[PDB]
């Protein structure tokens, strides 16, 4: 998608490679809280008894 | 009952010293991640949900 | 980008288990060092914004910390 | 049963509307709004008189409002300087296939979407750590 | 950039520079429609 | 002179309905 836009001239060159850095970064930050706050909870919530 | 006394107790706190330490640093990072891609590109930010 | 000059083999968190990691699409480039450089985000995106983000990013931590003691 | 009465009901519907029905409507935002609106309201009253809402109701509203709205947000981000977008009845086939697919795909995603115990027993290891606040 | 739609009216405006001509009198500008005489008003 | 024909929807717009529908599920679910 940012390929298409950035042939269409709406972002550079630049823009497109920060976007993506950016855009990277925080899936892998979401994904790592989602995990992390389920596995807590799995842990917590295992030991019921 | 000296199972769940030796065993459920240690699962119940496992996981403080790394889970907590990484969800704290993701929660950090992302809102200002999100800013700067919002600044950048708002439609591809929209896009990356 | 100077961040694509090296092959980023390792896990960018190394307290993460090689096993939990993800394969990145763009490696060495999206480690916490290449993009939380304070110099590089107040030059490309202004000392207020950088400064209000990190703000609310701790803040985030405080409200954590007070919902805690409310208890 | 269900779900050939719906795409025929549908494609009724999207006939109409592209006919006479759709000079009257504006064009434009308002004129994609209003024909979902009429979309819905017409697949609602047809379903609700046959009696085949009790499982196909969830998948209506958006089906017939994921066009419209995706466009305002395009023109809310990208700018409306662009041209007028085109109706949904006269839009190609691709546009309802992808339609289809989306709300689909939404639809399955909130079924496996759709916890209490969890949340209480954490609050309670909060409680047991509220000694330690110094510490954290 | 070529144009917009064309669902029917709404038609842009084009402009046609000529810049950098003497001398001044003698210039003849023709709209075109491609080859046709275009339609639309005109003026300078 | 462009015209508009019968172009297909770009991935952007197959992301963005996706995206729509979603939300507009989860808002019906809501209320």
């Amino acid at each position: 998608c940012g390929l298409q836009q950035m042939q269409d001239g709406e972002l550079t060159q630049g823009s497109l490679l920060s976007f993506m850095i950016y855009q990277e970064s925080v899936g892998s930050y979401v994904q790592t809280l989602v995990y992390i706050y389920g596995d807590m909870l799995s842990n917590v919530g295992a030991a019921e008894k | 009952l000296n199972s769940r006394l030796s065993s459920d107790t240690t699962l119940m706190s496992n996981w403080l010293p790394l889970n907590a330490n990484v969800l704290l640093r993701s929660l950090v990072k992302v809102v200002g991640l999100y800013g700067f891609m919002l600044s950048i590109s708002p439609r591809l930010t929209l896009l990356s949900l | 980008l100077t961040c694509q000059r090296v092959r980023r083999l390792l896990p960018c968190d190394l307290d993460i288990h090689p096993s939990h990691r993800l394969l990145t699409l763009m490696n060495n480039c999206v480690c916490d060092g290449a993009v939380w450089n304070a110099f590089r985000l107040i030059e490309r995106h202004g000392f207020f914004a950088v400064t209000l983000y990190l703000c609310c990013g701790i803040t985030l931590l405080v409200v954590i910390l007070a919902l805690l003691c409310s208890i | 049963r269900p779900w050939t009465s719906l795409l025929l009901v549908d494609a009724a519907l999207l006939w109409l509307l592209q006919g006479p029905l759709g000079t009257l409507l504006p064009q434009g935002l308002p004129g994609l709004w209003l024909e979902g609106t009429l979309r819905l309201g017409g697949l609602w009253g047809l379903l609700k008189l046959r009696g085949l809402l009790g499982f196909v109701g969830t998948l209506l509203l958006p089906l017939c409002l994921a066009t419209p709205l995706t466009v305002s947000l395009r023109a809310l981000v990208a700018g409306a300087s662009r041209a007028p977008p085109a109706r949904v009845a006269s839009a190609p086939w691709s546009w309802l296939l992808v339609g289809y697919g989306a709300a689909g795909l939404s639809w399955s995603l909130w079924a496996v979407l759709s916890q209490v115990n969890n949340k209480v027993l954490m609050w309670r290891l909060l409680k047991l750590s509220r000694p330690d606040l110094p510490l954290l | 950039t070529l144009a917009r739609a064309a669902p029917g009216e709404a038609p842009p405006e084009l402009l046609c520079l000529v810049s950098h001509f003497y001398p001044s009198g003698g210039l003849e500008v023709e709209w075109e429609l491609r080859s046709q005489k275009a339609e639309g008003q005109r003026w300078l | 002179l462009e015209v508009a024909g019968l172009s297909g929807p770009s991935l952007e717009d197959s992301v963005g309905l996706f995206l729509s529908a979603f939300l507009l599920l989860g808002l019906f679910k809501a209320l």
